[PDB]
């Protein structure tokens, strides 16, 4: 093996991060939140439900759809973010 | 009652009908393995008589005149393939489903 | 090459309207494609061609590192005025012979 | 409001004295169980019992607390400030809904889960029946012979288990014989109330002589 080697050394939250339109509900339930220039459900969780109820852009059926979405407790739980990002949501 | 050719059957898994459409018949082009489901088929079971504990199930679910087992067509154990052509023939009078 | 996705083709045993070879023969002619890649593991090449005549191997929209070494290689023959193929080709590195049955 | 459940409520051969409404909830979650597997968790036994309705739509809950345990059923007062502090401490305020699990299919599995729920209700009823007496000098007839255990069959579809440790050493019993003793198990047993008699205790023959003289 020494001879043959020397013969070769000259070669070698996921619901909040998802969009409102990605929700299982209809497009109207997403558009009710999207009328306030919201694209992510994290923006919906950043605002209170009372603040959304004080705007007539949401409808009566949209309130029931929002309740059905909040029944999973992933969104609209009355939270407050920095702007968008949590610590797990970090830039890398 | 008759047999159900629809996908709506029990004892299944995401691996039980992840290649079937909304009406039981496998797609044209779905490359299957040995032992998947091509046509989902459920048949009737026992009749006997209406029991005391099943007296409420005698008529409270539309099509509750039949029971439900499992007799779906499967690829015989060993062969792979790619489904290239599906024929559906219907005896006249029977309701055509959405894929027919 | 590993994967091909012709646009209007479900399974490899079908036929596309307006090309005088089957989809299986197009897969063999793409299997014989002689291509160099430079700085990637795998890469996705794009092919678009419309009009009467051959679809040579020089009709692939080349990326910034993929280099075809024989551009006269025929794939298929389009045979009508409005009948066009549009496919995505997946070309990757490897070693030996890796068939389809082992590894969609 | 098809009124099928209304007349399905009043069957009522065996669940007249049993909790009717609870059996609808039972059967409704059983129609909702069977082929559910996605959603977020499972279903919900709790559901707005609307007698009139009949097919009570499985509603969810939010349970107002001051704690962070049971994530899909958790409120606080600070979250109740968006509702203008209308929520109080400890309430079970429902703020969500659920649907059904289907078709052709999923409904003999729903029949199967309807049966499962009926069985659970029957077990509860049997427990209540055994609690009514709470151990007495009743007899019975052997039917099955298990390892170090004797199965007895009484009246009104009732079964009792005879421990071999509470039995006589030489005196061996078999099927077809009739034995009598005092039970001492009707509370916590196993999926109901396993009637456990003891034909070896003194109080066992306390009324045995009383039955004669």
């Amino acid at each position: 093996a020494t001879i043959l080697a020397e013969q070769l050394e000259a070669f070698v939250d996921p619901i909040l991060l998802r969009p409102v339109d990605d929700l299982e509900l209809t497009v109207r339930s997403a558009n009710c939140l999207k009328a306030e220039a919201i694209h992510y459900i994290g923006d919906l969780v950043q605002r209170t439900e009372v603040e959304l109820l004080k705007t007539p852009n949401l409808g009566k059926k949209s309130l029931t759809e929002i309740k059905d979405v909040l029944a999973s407790r992933g969104l609209s739980l009355g939270m407050r973010l920095e702007n968008w990002p949590p610590a797990s949501i970090a830039d890398e | 009652g008759p047999e159900e050719i629809t996908a709506d059957i029990p004892n299944v898994g995401e691996a039980a009908l992840s290649k079937l459409d909304e009406s039981g018949i496998v797609y044209i082009g779905a490359e299957v393995t040995g032992g998947d489901i091509l046509v989902g088929k459920v048949t009737p079971k026992g009749e006997t008589q209406l029991t005391p504990e099943e007296k409420l199930l005698r008529a409270i679910f539309g099509e509750k005149a039949s029971d439900v087992k499992d007799s779906s067509l499967r690829v015989p154990n060993g062969v792979s393939g790619t489904v290239i052509d599906v024929q559906v023939f219907t005896r006249d009078g029977v309701e055509k489903d959405k894929r027919a | 090459v590993t994967e091909v996705e012709i646009d209007g083709v479900l399974h490899e045993y079908s036929t596309k309207e307006g090309v005088q070879e089957d989809i299986l023969e197009i897969l063999l002619n793409l299997k014989g494609l002689a291509v160099r890649v430079q700085g990637k593991d795998e890469v996705i090449l794009t092919l678009n061609k419309s009009g009467i005549g051959p679809v040579t191997a020089a009709d692939i929209t080349h990326d910034g590192d993929v280099e075809i070494v024989k551009p006269q290689h025929v794939i298929c023959h389009l045979t009508d005025e409005n009948a066009s193929i549009s496919m995505r080709i997946k070309v990757q590195r490897g070693r030996g012979y890796v068939p389809a049955s082992t590894r969609e | 409001m098809n009124k099928e459940i209304l007349a399905v409520v009043e069957a009522v051969s065996n669940e007249k004295a049993l909790p009717r409404e609870k059996i609808f909830e039972a059967l409704e979650s059983a129609l909702a169980t069977a082929t559910k597997k996605k959603y977020e968790q499972e279903i919900d036994v709790r559901v707005q019992i609307d007698r009139k309705s009949g097919d009570f739509d499985t509603f969810r809950r939010w349970l107002v607390v001051d704690e962070v345990t049971q994530p899909t059923k958790e409120i606080t007062l600070e979250a109740a400030r968006y509702e203008d502090e209308s929520l109080n401490l400890g309430d079970y305020v429902e703020d969500q809904i659920e649907s059904v699990t289907f078709d052709r299919i999923t409904t003999q599995t729903a029949k199967q889960v309807i049966v499962q729920k009926v069985r659970e209700a029957e077990r509860a009823m049997v427990v209540d029946q055994f609690r009514e007496h709470e151990g007495e000098i009743i007899t019975g007839v052997v039917k099955k012979v298990n390892r170090d255990n004797i199965s007895l069959d009484l009246g009104n579809n009732a079964e009792a288990v005879i421990l071999r440790e509470d039995m006589l050493p030489r005196e061996n019993f078999r099927p077809g014989d009739r034995v009598r003793g005092v039970l001492y198990s009707v509370r916590p047993e196993a999926r109901g109330a396993q009637l456990f008699v003891t034909r070896s205790k003194p109080e066992m023959l306390i009324e045995l002589f009383r039955i004669e003289v």
